[PDB]
């Protein structure tokens, strides 16, 4: 979750 | 990038104001914890976007980006709470529709302790007349200094934000000795933020284990890590 | 009391090094914790004496003195530990004949982690080339900043030690701007010390409940706070 | 004990 928000906008 | 422009980028990174969509009404131990956790979850999403808007953050290794956010999230949430509460003595402005009184923290065991800690530190920032731009620098520093190639990038960034805070203080035009005194006073308050932080999470963790508060994906993950 | 006299006073107030001997045979989980708790108790006694020598400390109410010490004792112990290990990378000098290698921390469940963050913070202090005079001021600041007409007297005491730290840094000769940056860099490390402290005390309580080592009297009272 | 060292010593 934290990771997918760090790699998407 | 000058300090003034670095601070402008922090201002531009500021997350939007968040509300929990809750019709005004009294608080119980369940309705409070549920509101606080629901708010924390929404703010966490915005916190991730905020971090990415800090010049250089996305240049760090994905491993560093994740470690910095997993360790400081609660402190960053509490720093924001204190800045929103600065103009409302005696109150903790978690959100427009989530304003809590000290005596309302008595509806939840172990939280009145933390509220007092947050209200005290808030009153301290109020006494220092914390400015918005200092708030911005301090919040960014919390994220970048929560660390316990990409390494030097981090140091460079932390140094840049520190230089921005010094600059902000220098603009207030106060005495040089008073500028140093102010710099030290603001930074010493961060220990009290990190303290209310570790306490706030211990409390939340105990709450999770009891399944008292609903399941929030991002928050649950941030908590577990 | 000028900054220089405050510093000289702290210099003289420095507690003597507590001598503790390393067990004959290689450390076991229990003998290591025995050595650490035995050292802490003796150092705690000297810490109290040291505190009463900090200008204005005895003028605070007895209850403020107690809250300050209960809240920062481990932080103080570790700051001293880090200073003693400053010129010994990969080594933690708990005491003259109690030099623990990062490795020996494997016999104790969950202490290696704490040893790592302690070693990390030490390297940072080393990298900044922390000076004896600065160190004295920071340790005193740690005690006075743990507020986790007496309350007002505390604020004045903290400002006095802070003025002393600023004075020490200026005597280094670096540019005014670099003095601000050094002040910021040093204080930003208090967060890391406070963090390690939290883990350290958490770990000690863990060990006590596990019955890994007996913890009583002074040490125990400080643990419960 | 803490109080003792603080006030008695
Ligand atoms: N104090 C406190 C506290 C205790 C707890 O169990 C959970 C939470 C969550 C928050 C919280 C939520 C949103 C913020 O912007 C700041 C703090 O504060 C908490
Ligand atoms: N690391 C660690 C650690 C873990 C623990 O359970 C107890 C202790 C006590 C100390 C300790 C003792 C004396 C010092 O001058 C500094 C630190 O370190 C500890």
């Amino acid at each position: 979750k934290l990771v997918q928000l760090l790699t998407t906008t | 990038l000058s300090p003034e422009q670095l601070v402008l980028t922090l201002l531009e990174a500021e997350p939007p104001h968040v509300l929990i969509s809750r019709p005004s009404a009294p608080f119980t131990e369940a309705s409070m914890m549920m509101s606080l956790t629901k708010l924390a979850d929404k703010e966490l999403v915005h916190m991730i976007s905020w971090a990415k808007k800090i010049p250089g953050f996305v240049e760090l290794s994905l491993f560093d980006q994740v470690r910095l956010l997993e360790s400081c999230w609660m402190e960053v949430l509490m720093m924001g709470l204190m800045w929103r509460s600065i103009d409302h003595p005696g109150k903790l402005i978690f959100a427009p529709d989530l304003v809590l009184d000290r005596d309302e923290g008595k509806c939840v065991e172990g939280i009145l302790e933390i509220f007092d800690m947050l209200l005290a530190t808030t009153s301290r920032f109020r006494e220092l007349k914390l400015q918005h731009k200092e708030y911005l620098c301090v919040k960014a520093m919390i994220l970048l200094n929560s660390s316990m190639d990409s390494s030097r990038k981090l140091a460079h960034l932390l140094n840049a934000v520190t230089d921005a805070l010094v600059w902000v203080i220098a603009k207030s035009g106060i005495s040089s000795q008073q500028q140093s005194m102010r710099l030290a006073n603001l930074l010493m308050l961060l220990s009290h933020v990190r303290h209310a932080s570790n306490k706030g999470m211990e409390h939340l963790l105990n709450m999770k284990c009891k399944n008292v508060v609903p399941v929030y994906d991002l928050l649950l993950e941030m908590l577990n890590a």
